Order: structure tokens, then C-alpha cells, then sequence
């Protein structure tokens, strides 16, 4: 049978330069043949049923059933996405959700401002969101931190 | 057609609603078959006040107007309510008169 | 930048946002002119009349789009599809 | 001497007929809004989006969608239900285009039962007749009245 | 009666020391005044639009009306009309469903008269036929006695 839906995702709150990660709730979708979300295939899609690109600032892993991302100020504001829940029966249930990306609330008056210059071209690092999230989690691990969202990159300049 | 009710501050108020006399068009044979919803609002307003709310499981089930009177809403209150039959599309305007007054007797701390 | 004016036609207030309180609603006896009506997040949108008819017009087109949903045109008398000089098509894999 | 805008400790009276707020953020109406008319400024589109939930259009007297000089566009990603409960469905157009029908192969053998053909009453009433080797609309003219 | 400053107008009743009106909008939140006939706001977040019990709502616009239902639209009414000037387009992905006792405008739709002696003789034209499960399918006509019986069912086998 076609899977059914009970709870929606209202909206996702994100901030520019901050890494967010959301695990889908276990009661998000239901099917008479499956009864659980984890035993059912979950995908993320755009308005006309196109997946997120590799270079997009938000990605989502199906096996870890985990969405994640880090937005930029050129993508501040609203955005829309669809969650598609496909069972073994080849039938898809659909939910929609909206993501609000805000500017950094502290803004310009931060009491601390860390600055560092590295080696090599920043073009592949900026062009790759994978490199960006690896960098953020690597700073977080360098401080020994768990929640990598505590890093807020503010600006990168080619030198 | 109007009806006057007497709510009091402190406890709940609930009004079971029956389409037999609420609707100007009688429902003969088995009246429980016909599905009718109800939309209740303050007169000249789109919605009930904060203290009052409305629910309905299914259109084939009676609706319910319910809420707890507040001391800040004491006095005379007017409810304009429309019986929207889910099938018969029949408009039945109705007025309810509420007199929110103080409770009588010992309080309930 | 103009932050207040009050002349013989109208009063312009240049506030960043308009924020009304009260859950009972509001009454605007004449009209609302809004270029974009958007639903509240996590909330429905409803365009209904309590006891009367609803008429809506757009001389340059109407797009009803259900990007993931249905078009449940529930009537009881007539689903009139009256085109002056155009045509009707049912673009779907199956027709029931 | 006509009042135009007044303030005091009691209220803020606006005696004019328009109140424009230019802020790019916009209004925030925390519940439903009563009005007999909604529109926009001239030569400006209006979008009624429901970005995260569904939408309904309900009228006890009827809904009349009009585009007198334009077109009605209705595409949906899912099934579309033209559910006339027990009423009629008049489709008034010069041309009806059905380019996405399944193609059938005529043969003497019958795959199964329940096969019918579409038949038209002279008044526009549409019905069905039992499918056969030839046409059977003419044999089943009882329903037409 | 113009005024000009960096901050702007102000007024507070000295008998309350409350700023009854100001124009530094970031500080004091604006509220809706009383007695307003119309308001023309460039963006509205409306839960519901409704009329009063006497007259009709009119969603009238010189521009185009784009109503989009992310989880779907439901039109409920007694007499439901669609008066378009040009073409009417009804597009679906899975299927269309026309449930009801359908009529048609016989005068408006053209009818092929038999005055011509088989001008479209032995021509590739299709006949609409009714499946058991409500589906419709077109069968090409070869001779004068082509019915709706098929062997290779495009309706699918009637499982
Ligand atoms: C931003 O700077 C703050 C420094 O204030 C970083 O937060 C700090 O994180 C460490 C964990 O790596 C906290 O250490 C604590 O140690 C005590 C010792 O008993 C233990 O009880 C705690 O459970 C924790 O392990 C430290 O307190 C905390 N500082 C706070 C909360 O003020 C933060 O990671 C930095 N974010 C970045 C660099 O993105
Ligand atoms: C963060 O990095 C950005 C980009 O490296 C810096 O913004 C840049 O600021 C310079 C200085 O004004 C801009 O140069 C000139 O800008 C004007 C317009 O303001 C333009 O007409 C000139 O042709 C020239 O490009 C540069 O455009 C601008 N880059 C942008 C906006 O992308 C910014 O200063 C850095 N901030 C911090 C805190 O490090
Ligand atoms: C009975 O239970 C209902 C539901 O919990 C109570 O109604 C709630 O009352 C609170 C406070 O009176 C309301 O909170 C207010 O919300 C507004 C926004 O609408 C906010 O601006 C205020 O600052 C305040 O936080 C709440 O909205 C309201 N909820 C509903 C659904 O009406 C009611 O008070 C309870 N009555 C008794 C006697 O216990
Ligand atoms: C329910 O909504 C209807 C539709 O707007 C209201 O009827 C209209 O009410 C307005 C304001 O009360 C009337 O405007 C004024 O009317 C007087 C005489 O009626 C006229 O001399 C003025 O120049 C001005 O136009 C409008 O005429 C009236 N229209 C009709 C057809 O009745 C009605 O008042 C609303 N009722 C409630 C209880 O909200
Ligand atoms: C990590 O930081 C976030 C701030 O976005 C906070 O919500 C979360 O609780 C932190 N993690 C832990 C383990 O406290």
C-alpha cells in the first residue's frame, strides 16, 4: 500500500556560516507494510523532483537518514524542499517543508575575531561544500568540540 | 432565533450542538446521517475570543463549543454562528448570548 | 527615505513591519491590496465565505498548481469548464 | 478642519481610507482577516501560496473562477479529482484535446470482461454501452430521454 | 509641514511618560490603528480570508493570480465555474479522475456529418473505449465493424 504521513516538518532554522544537521523523527511517516521510517527509503527533492546537487549548500544522506548543510549570505531567506518516502511497494508519500536561513545574530560586534592565512588556492575550498564542512568539523575537533555548529566562518579572501 | 447562556468565571463551559433545532430546515428520518459543520465567531469578527474554541472530530459527529470564562471578559458577549451543512449547503445563521459572571460559592484553589 | 506622511488621501508609515496583536482577528471594511498573500509556516491557507458566494478574477491568467497534491474539485451541480475560444486538455497518463 | 490622523492616550484614529506600510518585511496577521475585497496595486500579480500546507476554496453559494482575457492553468503532480458528487459536468469548449490516452489493439479475442464503449445522448448526456464486435450505442438508447 | 532629522518624529503624553508615537521603528513596534478602511501592505501572512455574512469575497486583480497548493488544493462549492478566455489546461502526473454524471456541449463540439462519402475512408482514427477499472483507451479503427474488444489490453489485465 501507499505510505501515509502523520507529522510534518514545519521549518528548518539555519544561519549563514553555521553548520546544521537534522535527523528525521522516527514517527514522520507510516506504512501498513513497514510501520517505521527507518525501514523505508527516504529521499530529498526539489520542486520538479530533482535531487540536491553535489555542490549545493545542503545535502542529505539516506543511509544515515540525516540532512545537513551550511548556508551563505547569498542564500539568506526562505527555501522549499520535499521529503519523499518510498516503500518496498514502489509507492511514494510526500511531505513538504520550508527552511529559513538568517544572518548571524551577533553580526559585527563579536568580542573575538580569529584570523588565519593558509597555503594553496581557496578556489577549490570555497567551491566545495564538502571541503567547507570538513574544515568546520576539523576546527571543532581541534578545539575538541562535538557540536561543529559553534564555528561561524565569516569571510574568506583569496590571497 | 437566539439563546441565552450563563457562563461563569473559573470553570469550563461546553455546549453540545444538535442540528434538529439549530438548523431551520428539519432533518427527518434518521438525523444522525447528515454531516453538518459549524463555524462560530464573535459578531462582526472572524474568530472566537481566546478563552473560547471549537472542535469537531468528523462532520457526521456533533461539533463542540467550549472554553473557560476569563475575569477580563465578564459581561455580555455575542456569538454569531453559521451552520454549514457539509452536504446540503444550507446557511442557518444563529445568535448565542453569553453572560460571563462571577462564580458563586467558595473558590477552588 | 520617507518615514511618515499624512495627507488628504491616506497616511503612509514607513515601518519595517506591520505587527497586529489579538487572536480574535480584525475587520477591514473596504479592502486589502497585497501583492503576495503567503500562508503562515506550519499553517493552512483558507479562502472561504461563511454564507455567500466567492468570485475571483484575473484577466491575464490563473495558475492553480499542486506541486505535490491534488485538485479535489468537489461540486454538486456543475463543474463548468467554459472557454470562450480556447480548448481543454487532460494531460495525464490515465483517464478515469 | 476634517480630521486626517490623530493620536492620544486612548487610541490612534485614522480618518482616511488607506494605510500603506512600505516595509519590505510586510504584515503579520496573527489570525483571520475580514474583508469584502482583496487585490493588489494596478499591473501587479497576486500569488496565494500555501508553502507548507494545503489550501481550500469554500462557498455555500458557489465559486466562479474567471479569466475573461486569459487562461486557467491547472497542473498537479498527483491525481486530480473532478468529483461531482451526484450532479452534472458540462464542458463547454470548441476543442477538446486528449493526447495522452492509452492505445488499444482491436482483436476478436477479449482480454477480460467489463469492456464498454462511450455513447452520447442527443442532449449531451454521456453513458456507456456493452462493447462488442460492432457498435452498440444505437442499441442502448433507453437512457436518453 | 516637513520635518527632517536622523532619528525622526516623536511624541509622548507627559501625563503618562509613554511614547504614544515614534518613528524610530527598530526600537518601538508599530501597531494597527483603529478606524482603518483599507491597508496596502506589500507582503501578508494571512491564516484565513473570509467575508461577513452579507456580501461576496472578490479576489479581483488586474495582474495574474497564481494560487499554489504545496500539499494540494480542494475546491468545495455548489456551482463551480471556470470561465477562461483562451485554453484551459489540466495536467496531472499519475492520472485524471472525472467522477460524476458528465455532460457535454453538443452544439459547441463539432460533429462529423455523413454527407461526405468516406472522405476519411480507411484513415487512422481512434475510438475511445471503457476499461473495467474506469480507465479509457483508444483503439485504432480499420473497418466499419471495429468494436472495443481487445486482446492485448492497454488497461492492464483485470487483476
Ligand atoms: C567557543 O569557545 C568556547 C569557550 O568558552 C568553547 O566552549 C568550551 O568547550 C569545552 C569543551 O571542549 C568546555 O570544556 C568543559 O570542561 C569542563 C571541565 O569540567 C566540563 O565540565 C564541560 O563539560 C566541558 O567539557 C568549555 O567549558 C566550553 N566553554 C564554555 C562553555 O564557556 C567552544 O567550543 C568554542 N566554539 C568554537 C571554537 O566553535
Ligand atoms: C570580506 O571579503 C569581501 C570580499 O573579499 C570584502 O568585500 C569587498 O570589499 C572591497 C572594498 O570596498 C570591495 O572592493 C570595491 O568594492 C566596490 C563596491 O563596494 C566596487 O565598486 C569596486 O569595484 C571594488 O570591488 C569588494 O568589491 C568587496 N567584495 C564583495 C562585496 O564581494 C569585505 O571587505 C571583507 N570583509 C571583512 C570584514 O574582511
Ligand atoms: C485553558 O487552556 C487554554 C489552552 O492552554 C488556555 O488558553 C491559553 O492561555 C494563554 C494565557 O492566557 C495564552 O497564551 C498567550 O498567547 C498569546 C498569543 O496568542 C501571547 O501573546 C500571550 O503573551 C500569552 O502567552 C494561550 O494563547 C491560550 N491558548 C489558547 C489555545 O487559547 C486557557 O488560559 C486555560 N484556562 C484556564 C482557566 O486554565
Ligand atoms: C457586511 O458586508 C457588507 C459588504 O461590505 C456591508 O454592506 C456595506 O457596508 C458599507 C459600510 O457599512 C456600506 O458603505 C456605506 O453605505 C452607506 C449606506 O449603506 C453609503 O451611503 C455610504 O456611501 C457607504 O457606501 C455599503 O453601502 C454596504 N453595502 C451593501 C450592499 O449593503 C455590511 O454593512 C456588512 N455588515 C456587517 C454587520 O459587517
Ligand atoms: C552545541 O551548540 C548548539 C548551539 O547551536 C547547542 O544547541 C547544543 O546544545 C550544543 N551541544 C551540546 C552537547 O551542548
Amino acid at each position: 500500500q501507499r505510505p501515509e504521513l502523520k507529522n510534518h516538518i514545519d521549518r528548518v532554522d539555519a544561519w549563514v556560516g553555521t553548520y546544521f544537521e537534522v535527523k528525521i523523527p522516527s514517527d514522520t511517516f507510516y506504512d501498513k507494510e513497514d510501520t517505521t521510517t527507518d525501514k523505508l527509503k527516504l529521499t530529498l527533492k526539489l520542486r520538479e523532483q530533482q535531487l540536491v546537487g553535489e555542490k549545493s549548500w545542503v545535502q542529505f544522506n539516506s543511509n544515515s537518514q540525516l540532512m545537513y548543510g551550511l548556508p551563505d549570505s547569498s542564500h539568506v531567506g526562505k527555501h522549499e524542499y520535499f521529503m519523499h518516502a518510498t516503500d518496498k511497494g514502489g509507492l511514494s508519500a510526500v511531505d513538504a517543508f520550508e527552511i529559513h536561513v538568517h544572518k548571524r545574530p551577533q553580526g559585527d560586534k563579536a568580542p573575538a575575531r580569529f584570523k588565519a592565512k593558509f597555503v594553496g588556492d581557496p578556489a577549490p575550498v570555497v567551491n566545495d561544500i564538502h571541503k567547507k564542512i570538513a574544515l568546520v568539523k576539523k576546527l571543532a575537533f581541534a578545539f575538541g568540540d562535538r557540536n561543529c555548529s559553534t564555528v561561524t566562518l565569516q569571510n574568506i579572501t583569496r590571497g | 432565533q437566539q439563546t441565552t447562556l450563563y457562563p461563569l468565571v473559573g470553570r469550563v463551559f461546553v455546549h453540545t450542538l444538535e442540528p434538529a433545532s439549530f438548523l431551520h430546515l428539519p432533518e427527518h428520518a434518521a438525523p444522525a446521517t447528515i454531516p453538518v459543520t459549524y463555524h462560530a465567531h464573535l459578531q462582526g469578527h472572524p474568530d472566537l475570543p481566546r478563552w473560547l474554541r471549537y472542535t469537531q472530530r468528523s462532520p457526521h459527529h456533533p461539533g463542540f463549543l467550549y472554553g473557560a470564562a476569563t475575569p477580563e471578559d465578564r459581561g455580555r458577549q455575542v456569538i454569531e454562528v453559521t451552520a454549514y451543512n457539509r452536504d446540503s449547503f444550507d446557511t442557518a445563521g444563529q445568535s448565542l448570548v453569553l453572560l460571563i459572571r462571577d462564580p458563586e460559592g467558595s473558590p477552588l484553589p | 527615505k520617507l518615514l511618515f506622511s499624512a495627507d488628504d488621501n491616506e497616511v503612509v508609515v514607513g515601518a519595517e513591519r506591520l505587527r497586529v496583536l489579538g487572536a480574535e482577528g480584525t475587520v477591514f471594511p473596504k479592502s486589502i491590496e497585497t501583492p503576495n498573500v503567503r500562508a503562515d509556516p506550519f499553517k493552512e491557507l483558507r479562502l472561504e465565505s461563511p454564507t455567500r458566494a466567492l468570485v475571483m478574477e484575473a484577466p491575464k491568467g490563473v495558475e492553480i498548481n499542486a506541486e505535490a497534491g491534488n485538485m479535489e474539485a468537489t461540486c454538486r451541480t456543475e463543474l463548468r469548464l467554459e472557454s470562450k475560444d480556447g480548448e481543454i486538455k487532460l494531460d495525464a497518463a490515465k483517464i478515469k | 478642519g476634517k480630521s486626517l490622523f490623530t493620536v492620544d492616550e486612548e487610541e490612534v484614529v485614522v480618518g482616511t481610507d488607506r494605510l500603506r506600510v512600505t516595509g519590505p518585511e510586510g504584515a503579520l496577521f496573527e489570525h483571520s482577516v475580514e474583508t469584502p475585497l482583496v487585490t493588489a496595486d494596478p499591473f501587479q500579480d497576486l500569488r496565494l501560496e500555501s508553502p507548507t500546507r494545503s489550501l481550500s476554496m469554500d462557498a455555500p453559494r458557489g465559486v466562479h473562477i474567471e479569466a475573461h482575457a486569459g487562461e486557467v492553468e491547472a497542473l498537479s503532480q498527483m491525481d486530480i479529482v473532478l468529483h461531482s458528487s451526484d450532479g452534472t459536468l458540462v464542458l463547454d469548449a470548441e476543442t477538446v484535446c486528449l493526447p495522452k490516452l492509452l492505445q488499444g489493439t482491436q482483436a476478436a479475442s477479449g482480454s477480460s470482461q467489463g469492456l464498454y464503449e462511450i455513447c452520447v445522448c442527443p442532449d449531451g448526456k454521456l453513458y456507456l454501452s456493452v462493447a462488442g464486435a460492432g457498435t452498440t450505442c444505437q442499441e442502448h438508447s433507453h437512457i436518453c430521454l | 509641514t516637513s520635518i527632517t532629522s536622523d532619528i525622526g518624529m516623536q511624541f509622548f503624553d507627559p501625563r503618562t511618560q509613554n511614547i504614544l508615537f515614534s518613528t524610530d521603528y527598530e526600537t518601538h513596534e508599530f501597531h494597527l490603528p483603529s478606524g482603518v478602511k483599507s491597508l496596502n501592505v506589500q507582503k501578508a501572512s494571512t491564516e484565513r480570508i473570509t467575508s461577513n455574512a452579507t456580501s461576496d469575497l472578490n479576489i479581483k486583480v488586474d495582474g495574474r493570480a497564481i494560487v499554489r497548493g504545496n500539499e494540494g488544493v480542494f475546491i468545495m462549492g455548489k456551482t463551480i465555474e471556470f470561465h477562461m478566455g483562451g485554453n484551459m489546461e489540466l495536467k496531472a502526473e499519475n492520472s485524471i479522475i472525472l467522477n460524476g454524471t458528465v455532460m457535454v456541449s453538443t452544439t459547441r463540439l463539432p460533429s462529423s456529418s455523413s454527407a461526405d462519402q468516406l472522405g476519411g475512408g480507411d484513415w487512422v482514427r481512434y475510438k475511445l473505449c471503457m476499461c473495467a477499472d474506469g480507465t479509457l483507451f483508444k483503439v485504432q479503427v480499420t473497418g466499419q465493424n471495429v468494436g472495443c474488444q481487445v486482446s492485448d489490453n492497454p488497461c492492464g489485465n483485470t487483476h
